[PDB]
C-alpha cells in the first residue's frame, strides 16, 4: 500500500508546479 | 566582491557539480549508519547491547581514573 | 473500510485530504514564478 | 617593506562577505567545534554510561529529547581532555565518559569570548560605540554562571545543564524541586527583565509602525523609507501624546528610549546570574523562617508558599533515584510522599 | 556554464522546498516506526 | 461487471487528472483558445457522464 | 507586452505587496467572485475527501472516538448509518456523503478557476445584477438578503431530516440512545428564546445547555423563518439613517464585521463540543470532561459498594463524603474533586437522580450492568491526551493511542476563533483608518497632534 | 436641548484634550478597573482564608493573616462553586462570601472586562489622533495570555478554583501543577512562547544597543548624551547607515535590516506572535490536548525501556502530581 500511496501523492504533488511551469514556458497569463 | 549566491545556485555549473556531491555525501552518511560503523566509532549501544540477558542494572561509571577500564569491563559482560 | 469494489483506490483515498494544503503551497510557487511582483 | 604583522592585519580586516578579524582566529574554530560537537553528540552519542539514558538520533531520540549529557558524577570537575588521564586518548571512551560535554562547554565559552571580541573589533573598525558588545555581557554572565560556576560549586559537572531540549526542561524542574528557584528574588528580577524586554520590543515596534508618516502612495508602507533620509520615519510627538493619554507617561527622548531597551533585559539577565552563583553553593531562597515556625505550630495555617514546598518534596523524592543514579537511591514505596489516592 | 539564472530561481526554490518536506516527512514517519516508536 | 465498474472509475480518475492540469493551462494560454474551449466542453461532458456511469454501476458491485 | 509589470497584478499597479495580494481584489468583483467560489470548493473538497479517508480507516466495531473521527460523528448524529446505542448498522450513508461532497467540489472548483482567471475581471460592465459597489448600501443588503434566505433554507433542511426523513440520533431516547423521529418540535418562544437569555455561567450554560432534540428542532424552525424573513426584509429595504451613521461602509469593514461574528461562533462551538452531549452524543464523540470525571466517581462507588461499603455514610479524609456530598444548594452529588462537575447530566446517570439529587436507594439497589459498563468506558476515555495522541494524564506511559474528538474539536476551534478575533481587530481598525484617509500614515504637513493644545 | 447636552457629553467623552483619554471603551474600563483594583487591594491586605479546593481547608492569602508580599495572594473561588457565578448578593453573608473566595471572581471578571476595554481604548485614541490602528493588535497578545489563565483554563477544567491564583507564590503553584497535568514544557506552543520572550528580550537589547551605538555626536564630554536629542526634532538622531554597516559585518550584510519600517515591524511581530502562541498553548491545554509524551518511547531489543531525558521529566511530573492538593482526590485518576 505504501508504494501506491507515495506514487499518488507524487503525481498529485507535481501537478501544481507542472501547471505553473507549462504556463511559464507558454508565456501564459500568470 | 564575490558572486551573489542567487547567481551561483541558478547556474548550470553549480548543479552539475552538486548533482554529484550532494547525493554522494548523503549516501556516505547513510552507509555510516547502515554498516553499523557509527555504533563503533562513538561507542553507542546497539539495541541488544544496553543490558546483559540476566541483569537489569545500568553500567554506570563510578571510577574517575579507571572509568576507561570500567567501561571495557561492562562491555565484555554483554556477549 | 470502503465498499470492497473501491478497495483498489484505498491508497488514493489516503492522500486526498492533504490536497487543500497543496493549494496554499501552490500560491507561493506561483508568486515565485512572477517574482513576487 | 611593511612588516608581516601589518600585512596579516590588512588581510584579516578585508571587507569580505564574512568578516574575519583577529577575533575570528578565536571565534570561528571555537564556535564551529561547539556547534559541531553538539550536532555530533545529539546525532550519534549515548548517555548510557554517564546517566543511564539514551540521548541521540542513532538510539531513537527525537529533536526534543536528544542531548549531549554531562559526565558521570564520579568524574568530578575533570576537564576530561581527550588526552587526559580518564580517556587516555581513546576517542570512543572519551565520548562514553562525557568528554563531549566539557568539549562543548569550553569551546563554547571561548567562542563567546571570541564573539564579544568580534563585536568590539567591528565597532572599532566601523567607528561606532561598542554598546552591542556591552549588551552581550549578559548572555556571557548567564552562560558562565549556569554552565561553569554552578556545577563548579556542586559535586561535579554531572549537575550542570545537559545540552538538549528536554534535558534543559529537566534542569528547570530540578531547580524548582531542589532550590525553590522561583522564590529567589534574583530570578524574579531576571523574569522582570526578560518579560519587560519583550514588552519593550513589542510596544516600540508597534508604536513606530502605527505612528508612521505617510511618505508614499502604497497601501503597503515599507517601500516609503530611505536609509539615507534625514527625517524620522514616524512621529515622536504623536507617539508621545498617545501613550501619555493611554498609559499616563510616555517616552519623549529617543536616545533614552533605546538605551532603556538595552538596560532592561541586560540588567535582568545579570541579576539571574547572581542568583545562580548563590545556587552553586546551595545558598537558596528556599524558605521563609517565620512561615515555617507558624506552620509547624499551627496545623491549620496554610499558604501558597507551604503548598509549593509540598510539590518540591514530591519532585525530590520521585525524581532523585533515576536523576541521580550514582547515589543508588532505593526508596521503598512506603516512604514516598504522596497525597490521597494519587 | 557559470551564468546566473539559467535555472530559474523559482524552480530551485520549489524543488529544494519539496526536498525539505520529503526529508522532514521521513523523520516524522520514523517517529512511528522502529527505534523511538514506543513499540 | 466488477472489472467494468473499476474501469469506468479509473477512467474518471484519469480524466480528472487531465482536467486538473489542462483547464488552468488552457484558461491562461493565449493561443489555441478556440480548440481549448471545445476540448474543455468535451472533457466536462465526459466527466459528468462518467460520474453518472460510476454512480449507476456502483449498485451492481455494492 | 514582454514586461513583468505590464499587468495590474503587481504592487506598482495595485499599491499592495504580494503578501497582501488578495487585497488587490477588493474592487475586482469578477476575480473576487472566482476566489470565493474556488475557496468554497476547497471547503467542500475537504468535507468529501476527509469523510472517505475516515470511512476507509473506519473499523465499525470500535467506538468512533477511538479512531480519530470527527466527520462520521456529524453524519451519525443526523441519524444516518446508526442504530440503538450508536452502533453502526450501515456505512453506505457515510460513503454517499463523502462522494457527493467530493464530486460537488469539482463543480465549485471549476467555476472558481473560471471566474478567477478566464471570466470577466469586473462584473459591472457585464451585468447590473451580479455587479456591485461596496458603497452601494442597497445592493449590499440585497446580497445579504439572498444569503440569509439560503441560510434559512439550510436550517429547515435539518428540521426536514428530523421530522420527515428518518429523524436524528437521540442519546436521551427512553430505553437507551437510538434514532428517533421528532414529531413535536418546541415552538413556544418562551422556551426557544429563553435559552438566549440564560447566563453562560455554571449550572446555566446559555444555549450550550440545550438538552433535548425537541428544543433543537424547534429552534431551527425559528431560525429558518427568522432568516428567510430577514432576507426578504433586506431585499426590500435599505439601511436606516441611524445605521448609515453608525457603520463604516466598505468591503474591508464588512469583512471585519463577519470576522468578529465568526470568531464569536467559533468560541461558542468550542464550548458546545466541550460541554454538550445532546447534539454531540458521547456515543460518537466520547464523554465530556465533566462526564468522564463523574464516571470515575460512579465507577468506584459501584466497586466499593459491591465490597460492602455504605457509600452514603462514608466520610472522606476531609470530612466531606468520600463518594457522596451536597452541592452548595443541597443537591446530593458525587464527592471528590468531581464536586465541581455536579451540573453534568447524561443518560447513564439520570436514572439514579431524584428530586433531591442522587438517590441513595436507587444507588444501593438499581444500578444496572450497562451503567457500570458505560461509567468504566467513559472513565477510561476521558478527554485527556498528548499532542502525539498518547491517551491519559500527562504522566501516562506510552500504550494507548487516544485523543478525544472533543479535545481535537475544542482546541482547533479555539485557535481559529482567537485568530479570527485578531483579524476582526486588524481589519476593523484598518477599515476605520482607510475610510478616514490615514491608513498609510500621518500627513507631515497636516499632523493632527501638532494642532492640538499640549496636555500640560 | 437633550441632543445638545448629549452631544456636549459625547464631545467631552471623546475629547483629545483630556489628560487621560476617556472614550467610549473608557466608560466601561474605568468603573470595572476601579472595582477590581479596590477589591484586590483590600483582599490582598485583609481577606480571611479561602477554601480554594472546596474541601474545607482554607488557604490564607492576605498580609494580615500571616503572609508577606511573596506568599500573599487573592485565592480563587471554591471548587464547590466550580464555574457558577458567585456574586456578593448570592451569598448569605459577607462572611460566607469571603470563606468561599468571592473576591477572586469579582476581581477577575472586572479585570478582564477592563483590559479588553483598555485594548479597544488603544484603538479609539489612535483613531482620534489620526494614527494607524494596530497598537491594540500588539496588546492583544498579553490580553490573550491573561484571558487564557483567568478564564479559558478554568472553563476547560470546570472550575475557577483552577485559574491563576492572584499572587506571586500562587502564580508558581499554578505553573508547577500545570506542568504535571499538561507537560507544558513539552508543548510546542509554550516553546514558541519562550522563543517569543527570549527573542523579544534579545531583539530589544540588540535594537537598543545598535541605535545607542550610532548616536550622532551632539553633546559635550560632561553632559548625558540624551541631551543630544530634542523632543520633536525633525532629523534622525543616530546614523542608521553606520548601525547597518556594523551589524551587517557582525553577521553578514543581508542578515541586517536597512529599512527601519521592516525592522520595527519585526520587533512588533516576533514577541506578539510568540505570546499569541503561548496564550493558545494554555487555551488548548485547557481542553487537555497536552505536551508531547515520549514516556518510554525508547525500547531495547528485548523490550526494556531505555530512559531518555523525557522520562526524567516524567519522574518530576509524577512527584508534583502525587503531592498537589494532597487531601482533594479520592479516586485514582486526576481527570480535571
Ligand atoms: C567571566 C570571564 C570570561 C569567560 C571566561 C571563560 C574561561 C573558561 C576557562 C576556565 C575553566 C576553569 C575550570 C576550573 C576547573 C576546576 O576548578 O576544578 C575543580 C578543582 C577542585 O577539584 C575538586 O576537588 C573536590 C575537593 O577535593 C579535595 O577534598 C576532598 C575531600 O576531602 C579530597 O581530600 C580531595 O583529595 C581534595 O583534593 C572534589 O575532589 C571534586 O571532585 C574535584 O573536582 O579545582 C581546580 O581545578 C582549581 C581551583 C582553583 C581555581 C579556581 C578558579 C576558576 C574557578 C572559579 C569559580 C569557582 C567556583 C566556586 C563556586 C562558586
Ligand atoms: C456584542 C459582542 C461582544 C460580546 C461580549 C459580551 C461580554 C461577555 C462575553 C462572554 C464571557 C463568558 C464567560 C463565561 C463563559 C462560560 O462559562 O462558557 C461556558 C458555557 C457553557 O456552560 C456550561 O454549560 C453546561 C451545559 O451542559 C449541560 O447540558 C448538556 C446538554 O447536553 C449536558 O447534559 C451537560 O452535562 C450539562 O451540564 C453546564 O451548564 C455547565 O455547568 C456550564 O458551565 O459556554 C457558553 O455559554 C458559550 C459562550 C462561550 C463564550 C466564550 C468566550 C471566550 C472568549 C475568549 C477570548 C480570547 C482572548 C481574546 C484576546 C483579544
Ligand atoms: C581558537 C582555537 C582553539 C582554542 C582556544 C581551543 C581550546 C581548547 N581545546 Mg580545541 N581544537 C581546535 C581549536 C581550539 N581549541 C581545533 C582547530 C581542533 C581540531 C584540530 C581542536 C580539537 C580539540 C580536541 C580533540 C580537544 C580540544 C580541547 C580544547 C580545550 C583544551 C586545550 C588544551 O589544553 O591545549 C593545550 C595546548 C596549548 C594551550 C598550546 C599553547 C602553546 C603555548 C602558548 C606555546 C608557548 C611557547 C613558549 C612561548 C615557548 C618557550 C620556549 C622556552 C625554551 C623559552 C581548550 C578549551 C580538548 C577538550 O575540549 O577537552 C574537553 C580536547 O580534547 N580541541
Ligand atoms: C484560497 C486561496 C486563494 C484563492 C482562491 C486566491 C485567488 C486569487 N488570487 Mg490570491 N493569494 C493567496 C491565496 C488565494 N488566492 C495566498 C496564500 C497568497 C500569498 C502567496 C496570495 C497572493 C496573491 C497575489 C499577489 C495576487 C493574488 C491574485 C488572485 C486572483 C488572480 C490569480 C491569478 O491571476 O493567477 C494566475 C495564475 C495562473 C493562471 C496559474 C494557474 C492558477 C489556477 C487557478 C490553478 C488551478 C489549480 C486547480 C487544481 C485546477 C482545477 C481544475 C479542475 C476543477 C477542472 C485570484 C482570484 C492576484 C490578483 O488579485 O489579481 C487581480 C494577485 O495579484 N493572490
Ligand atoms: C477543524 C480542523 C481539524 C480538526 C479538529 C482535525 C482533527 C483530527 N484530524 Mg484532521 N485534517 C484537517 C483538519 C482537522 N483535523 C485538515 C485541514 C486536513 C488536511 C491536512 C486534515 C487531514 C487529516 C489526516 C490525513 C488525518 C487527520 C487526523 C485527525 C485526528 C488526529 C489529529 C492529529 O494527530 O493532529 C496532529 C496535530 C498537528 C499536526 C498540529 C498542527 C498545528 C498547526 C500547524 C497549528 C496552526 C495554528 C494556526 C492554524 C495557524 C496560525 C498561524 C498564525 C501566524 C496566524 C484528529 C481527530 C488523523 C486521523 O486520525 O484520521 C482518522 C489523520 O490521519 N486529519
Ligand atoms: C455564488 C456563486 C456564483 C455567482 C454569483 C456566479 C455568477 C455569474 N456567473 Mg458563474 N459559476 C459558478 C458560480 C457562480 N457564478 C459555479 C459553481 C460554476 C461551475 C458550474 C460557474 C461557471 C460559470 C460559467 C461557465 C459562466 C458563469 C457566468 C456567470 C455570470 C452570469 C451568470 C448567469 O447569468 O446565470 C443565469 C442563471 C441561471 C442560468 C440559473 C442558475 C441556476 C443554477 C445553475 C442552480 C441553482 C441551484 C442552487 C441555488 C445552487 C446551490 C449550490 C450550493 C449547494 C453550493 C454571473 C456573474 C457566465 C459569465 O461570467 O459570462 C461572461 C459564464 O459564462 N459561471
Ligand atoms: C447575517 C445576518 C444579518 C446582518 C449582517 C444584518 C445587518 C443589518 N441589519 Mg438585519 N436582520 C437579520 C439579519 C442580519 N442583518 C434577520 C435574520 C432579521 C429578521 C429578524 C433582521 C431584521 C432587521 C431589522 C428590523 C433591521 C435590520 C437592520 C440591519 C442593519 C443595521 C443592524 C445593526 O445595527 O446591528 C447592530 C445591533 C444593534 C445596534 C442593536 C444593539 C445590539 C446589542 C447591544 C448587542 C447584543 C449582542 C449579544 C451580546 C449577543 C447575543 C446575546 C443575546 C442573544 C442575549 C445592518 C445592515 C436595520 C436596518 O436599517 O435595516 C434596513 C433594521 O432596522 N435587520
Ligand atoms: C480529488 C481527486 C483528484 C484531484 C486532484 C487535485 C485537485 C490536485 C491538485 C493538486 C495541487 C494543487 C498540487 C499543488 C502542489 C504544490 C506544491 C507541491 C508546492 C510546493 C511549494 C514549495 C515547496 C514552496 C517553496 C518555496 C517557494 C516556491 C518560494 C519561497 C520559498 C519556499 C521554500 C517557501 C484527482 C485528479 C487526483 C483524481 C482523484 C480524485
Ligand atoms: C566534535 C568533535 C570534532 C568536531 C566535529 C564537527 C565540527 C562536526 C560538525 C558537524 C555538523 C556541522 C553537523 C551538521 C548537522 C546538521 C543537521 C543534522 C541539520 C538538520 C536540519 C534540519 C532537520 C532542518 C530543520 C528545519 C529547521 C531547523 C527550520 C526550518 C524547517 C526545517 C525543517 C528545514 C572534532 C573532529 C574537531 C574532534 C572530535 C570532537
Ligand atoms: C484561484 C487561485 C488559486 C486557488 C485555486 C483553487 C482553490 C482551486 C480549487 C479547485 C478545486 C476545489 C478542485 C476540485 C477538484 C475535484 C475533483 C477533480 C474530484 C474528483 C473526484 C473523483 C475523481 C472521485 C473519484 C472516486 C469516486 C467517485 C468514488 C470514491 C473513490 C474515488 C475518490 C476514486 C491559488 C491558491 C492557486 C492561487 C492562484 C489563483
Ligand atoms: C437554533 C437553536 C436554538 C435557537 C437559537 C436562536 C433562536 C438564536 C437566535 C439568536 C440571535 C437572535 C442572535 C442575535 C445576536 C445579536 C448580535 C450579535 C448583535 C450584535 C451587535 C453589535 C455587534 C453592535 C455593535 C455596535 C455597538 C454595540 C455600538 C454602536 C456601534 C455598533 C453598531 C458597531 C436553541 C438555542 C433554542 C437550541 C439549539 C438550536
Ligand atoms: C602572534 C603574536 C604577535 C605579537 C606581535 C609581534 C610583532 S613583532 C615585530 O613584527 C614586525 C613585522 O610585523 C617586525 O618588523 C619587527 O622587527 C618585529 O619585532
Ligand atoms: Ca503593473
Ligand atoms: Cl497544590
Ligand atoms: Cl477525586
Ligand atoms: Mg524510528
Amino acid at each position: 500500500e505504501v508504494i501506491a500511496q507515495l506514487t499518488m501523492i507524487a503525481m498529485i504533488g507535481i501537478a501544481g508546479p507542472m501547471i505553473i511551469f507549462l504556463l511559464a514556458v507558454r508565456r501564459g497569463n500568470l | 566582491g564575490e558572486r551573489p549566491f542567487s547567481d551561483i545556485i541558478t547556474s548550470v555549473r553549480y548543479w552539475v557539480i552538486h548533482s554529484i556531491t550532494i547525493p554522494a555525501l548523503f549516501i556516505a552518511g547513510w552507509l555510516f549508519v547502515s554498516t553499523g560503523l557509527a555504533y563503533d566509532v562513538f561507542g553507542t549501544p546497539r539495541p541488544d547491547s544496553y543490558y546483559a540477558q540476566e541483569q537489569r542494572s545500568i553500567p554506570l561509571v563510578t571510577d574517575r581514573f579507571e572509568a576507561k577500564q570500567q567501561v571495557e569491563t561492562f562491555l565484555e559482560q554483554l556477549k | 473500510k470502503l465498499p470492497e469494489a473501491y478497495a483498489i483506490f484505498d491508497p488514493l483515498v489516503d492522500v486526498l485530504p492533504v490536497i487543500p494544503v497543496l493549494f496554499l503551497a501552490l500560491a507561493f510557487v506561483w508568486q515565485a514564478a512572477v517574482g513576487f511582483r | 617593506e611593511r612588516g608581516w604583522f601589518d600585512i596579516l592585519d590588512d588581510w584579516l580586516k578585508r571587507d569580505r562577505f564574512v568578516f574575519v578579524g583577529w577575533s575570528g582566529i578565536l571565534l570561528f574554530p571555537c564556535a564551529y567545534l561547539a556547534l559541531g560537537g553538539w550536532l555530533t553528540g545529539t546525532t550519534f552519542v549515548t548517555s548510557w554510561y554517564t546517566h543511564g539514558l539514551a540521548s541521540s538520533y542513532l538510539e531513537g531520540c527525537n529533536f526534543l529529547t536528544v542531548a549531549v549529557s554531562t559526565p558521570a558524577n564520579s568524574m568530578g570537575h575533570s576537564l576530561l581532555l581527550l588526552w587526559g588521564p580518564e580517556a587516555q586518548g581513546d576517542f570512543t571512551r572519551w565520548c562514553q565518559l562525557g568528554g563531549l560535554w566539557t568539549f562543548i562547554a569550553l569551546h563554547g565559552a571561548f567562542g563567546l569570548i571570541g564573539f564579544m571580541l568580534r563585536q568590539f573589533e567591528i565597532a572599532r573598525l566601523v567607528g561606532v560605540r561598542p554598546y552591542n558588545a556591552i549588551a552581550f555581557s549578559a548572555p556571557i554572565a548567564v552562560f558562565v554562571s549556569v554552565f561553569l560556576i554552578y556545577p563548579l560549586g556542586q559535586s561535579s559537572w554531572f549537575f550542570a545543564p545537559s545540552f538538549g531540549v528536554a534535558a534543559i526542561f529537566r534542569f528547570l524542574l530540578f531547580f524548582q524541586g531542589f532550590h525553590n528557584w522561583t522564590l529567589n528574588p534574583f530570578h524574579m528580577m531576571g523574569v522582570a527583565g526578560v518579560l519587560g524586554g519583550a514588552l519593550l520590543c513589542a510596544i516600540h515596534g508597534a508604536t513606530v509602525e502605527n505612528t508612521l508618516f505617510q511618505d508614499g502612495e502604497g497601501a503597503s508602507t515599507f517601500r516609503a523609507f530611505n536609509p539615507t533620509q534625514a527625517e524620522e520615519t514616524y512621529s515622536m510627538v504623536t507617539a508621545n501624546r498617545f501613550w501619555s493619554q493611554i498609559f499616563g507617561i510616555a517616552f519623549s527622548n529617543k536616545r533614552w528610549l533605546h538605551f532603556f531597551m538595552l538596560f532592561v533585559p541586560v540588567t535582568g539577565l545579570w541579576m539571574s546570574a547572581i542568583g545562580v552563583v548563590g545556587l552553586a553553593l546551595n545558598l537558596r531562597s528556599y524558605d521563609f523562617i517565620s512561615q515555617e515556625i507558624r506552620a509547624a505550630e499551627d496545623p491549620e495555617f496554610e499558604t501558597f508558599y507551604t503548598k509549593n514546598l509540598l510539590l518540591n518534596e514530591g519532585i525530590r523524592a520521585w525524581m532523585a533515584p533515576q536523576d541521580q543514579p550514582h547515589e543508588n537511591f532505593v526508596f521503598p514505596e512506603e516512604v514516598l510522599p504522596r497525597g490521597n489516592a494519587l | 556554464m557559470s551564468e546566473g539564472g539559467r535555472i530559474p530561481l523559482w524552480i530551485v526554490a520549489t524543488v529544494a522546498g519539496m526536498g525539505v518536506i520529503v526529508i522532514v516527512g521521513l523523520f516524522f514517519y520514523g517517529a512511528y516506526a522502529g527505534l523511538g516508536s514506543s513499540l | 461487471m466488477t472489472i467494468l465498474f473499476q474501469l469506468a472509475l479509473a477512467a474518471l480518475v484519469i480524466l480528472s487528472f487531465v482536467m486538473v492540469i489542462g483547464v488552468p493551462v488552457a484558461y491562461a494560454s493565449p493561443q489555441d483558445w478556440d480548440r481549448s474551449k471545445q476540448l474543455i466542453f468535451l472533457g466536462s461532458g465526459l466527466w459528468i457522464a462518467l460520474v453518472l456511469v460510476v454512480g449507476v454501476l456502483n449498485f451492481f458491485v455494492v | 507586452s514582454n514586461s513583468i509589470f505590464a499587468t495590474n497584478r503587481d504592487q506598482e499597479s495595485s499599491g499592495f505587496a504580494w503578501w497582501a495580494g488578495n487585497a488587490r481584489l477588493i474592487n475586482l468583483s469578477g476575480k473576487l467572485l472566482g476566489a470565493h467560489v474556488a475557496h468554497a470548493g476547497l471547503i467542500v473538497f475537504w468535507a468529501g475527501a476527509m469523510t472517505l479517508f475516515e470511512l476507509a480507516h473506519f473499523i465499525p466495531e470500535k467506538p468512533m472516538y477511538e479512531q480519530g473521527l470527527i466527520l462520521i460523528p456529524h453524519i451519525a448524529t443526523l441519524g444516518w448509518g446508526v442504530g440503538p446505542g450508536g452502533e453502526v448498522v450501515d456505512t453506505f450513508p457515510f460513503f454517499v456523503v463523502g462522494v457527493v461532497h467530493l464530486i460537488s467540489s469539482a463543480v465549485l472548483g471549476f467555476g472558481g478557476v473560471y471566474h478567477a482567471i478566464r471570466g470577466p475581471e469586473t462584473l459591472e460592465e457585464y451585468s447590473s445584477f451580479f455587479g456591485y459597489d461596496w458603497k452601494d448600501k442597497n445592493k449590499m443588503t440585497t446580497i445579504l438578503g439572498f444569503h440569509l434566505i439560503v441560510l434559512g433554507i439550510g436550517a429547515l433542511l435539518l428540521v426536514a431530516k428530523a421530522m420527515f426523513f428518518g429523524g436524528l440520533y437521540d442519546t436521551w431516547a427512553p430505553g437507551g440512545g437510538d434514532v428517533r423521529v421528532i414529531t413535536n418540535p418546541t415552538l413556544d418562544p418562551r422556551v426557544i428564546f429563553g435559552y438566549l437569555l440564560k447566563s453562560p455561567f455554571g449550572g446555566e450554560g446559555w444555549i450550550v445547555s440545550v438538552n433535548n432534540l425537541e428544543d433543537v428542532v424547534g429552534g431551527h424552525i425559528w431560525i429558518g423563518l427568522i432568516c428567510i424573513a430577514g432576507g426578504i426584509w433586506h431585499i426590500l429595504t435599505t439601511p436606516f439613517g441611524w445605521a448609515r451613521r453608525a457603520f463604516i461602509w466598505s468591503g474591508e469593514a464588512y469583512l471585519s464585521y463577519s470576522l468578529g461574528a465568526l470568531s464569536m461562533m467559533g468560541f461558542i462551538a468550542t464550548c458546545f463540543v466541550w460541554f454538550n452531549n445532546t447534539v454531540y452524543p458521547s456515543e460518537f464523540y466520547g464523554p465530556t470532561g465533566p462526564e468522564a470525571s463523574q464516571a470515575q466517581a460512579m465507577t468506584f462507588l459501584i466497586r466499593d459498594q459491591k465490597l460492602g461499603a455504605n457509600v452514603g455514610s462514608a466520610q472522606g479524609p476531609t470530612g466531606l463524603g468520600k463518594y457522596l456530598m451536597r452541592s452548595p444548594t443541597g443537591e446530593i452529588i458525587f464527592g471528590g474533586e468531581t464536586m465541581r462537575f455536579w451540573d453534568f447530566r447524561g443518560p447513564w446517570l439520570e436514572p439514579l437522580r431524584g428530586p433531591n439529587g442522587l438517590d441513595l436507594n436507587k444507588i444501593k439497589n438499581d444500578i444496572q450492568p450497562w451503567q457500570e459498563r458505560r461509567a468504566a468506558e467513559y472513565m477510561t476515555h476521558a478527554p485527556l491526551g498528548s499532542l502525539n495522541s498518547v491517551g491519559g494524564v500527562a504522566t501516562e506511559i506510552n500504550s494507548v493511542n487516544f485523543v478525544s474528538p472533543r479535545s481535537w474539536l475544542a482546541t482547533s476551534h479555539f485557535v481559529l476563533a482567537f485568530f479570527f478575533l485578531v483579524g476582526h481587530l486588524w481589519h476593523a481598525g484598518r477599515a476605520r483608518a482607510a475610510a478616514a484617509g490615514f491608513e498609510k500614515g500621518i500627513d507631515r504637513e497636516s499632523e493632527p497632534v501638532l494642532s492640538m493644545p499640549s496636555l500640560d | 436641548q437633550t441632543a445638545n447636552l448629549w452631544e456636549r457629553f459625547c464631545d467631552w467623552i471623546t475629547s483629545t484634550e483630556n489628560r487621560l483619554y476617556i472614550g467610549w471603551f473608557g466608560v466601561i474600563m474605568i468603573p470595572t478597573l476601579l472595582a477590581a483594583t479596590i477589591c484586590f487591594v483590600i483582599a490582598f491586605i485583609a481577606a480571611p482564608p479561602v477554601d480554594i479546593d472546596g474541601i474545607r481547608e482554607p488557604v490564607s492569602g492576605s498580609l494580615l493573616y500571616g503572609n508577606n508580599i511573596i506568599t500573599a495572594a487573592v485565592v480563587p473561588s471554591s471548587n464547590a462553586i466550580g464555574l457558577h457565578l458567585y456574586p456578593i448578593w448570592d451569598a448569605a453573608s459577607l462572611d460566607e462570601w469571603l470563606y468561599n473566595g468571592g473576591p477572586y471572581q469579582l476581581i477577575i471578571f472586572h479585570f478582564l472586562i477592563g483590559i479588553f476595554c483598555y485594548m479597544g481604548r488603544e484603538w479609539e485614541l489612535s483613531y482620534r489622533l489620526g494614527m494607524r490602528p494596530w497598537i491594540p493588535v500588539a496588546f492583544s497578545a498579553p490580553v490573550a495570555a491573561a484571558t487564557a489563565v483567568l478564564l479559558i483554563y478554568p472553563i476547560g477544567q470546570g472550575s475557577f478554583s483552577d485559574g491563576l491564583m492572584l499572587g506571586i507564590s500562587g502564580t508558581f503553584n499554578f505553573m508547577i501543577v500545570f506542568q504535571a497535568e499538561h507537560n507544558i514544557l513539552m508543548h510546542p506552543f509554550h516553546m514558541l512562547g519562550v522563543a517569543g520572550v527570549f527573542g523579544g528580550a534579545l531583539f530589544a537589547a540588540m535594537h537598543g544597543s545598535l541605535v545607542t551605538s550610532s548616536l550622532i555626536r551632539e553633546t559635550t564630554e560632561t553632559e548625558s548624551t540624551n541631551y543630544g536629542y530634542k523632543f520633536g526634532q525633525e532629523e534622525e538622531t543616530y546614523n542608521i547607515v553606520a548601525a547597518h554597516g556594523y551589524f551587517g559585518r557582525l553577521i553578514f550584510q543581508y542578515a541586517s535590516f536597512n529599512n527601519s519600517r521592516s525592522l520595527h515591524f519585526f520587533l512588533a511581530a516576533w514577541p506578539v506572535v510568540g505570546i499569541w502562541f503561548a496564550a493558545l498553548g494554555i487555551s488548548t491545554m485547557a481542553f487537555n490536548l497536552n505536551g508531547f509524551n515520549f514516556n518510554h518511547s525508547v525500547v531495547d531489543a528485548q523490550g526494556n525501556v531505555i530512559n531518555t531525558w523525557a522520562d526524567i521529566i516524567n519522574r518530576a511530573n509524577i512527584g508534583i502530581e502525587v503531592m498537589h492538593e494532597r487531601n482533594a482526590h479520592n479516586f485514582p485518576l486526576d481527570l480535571a
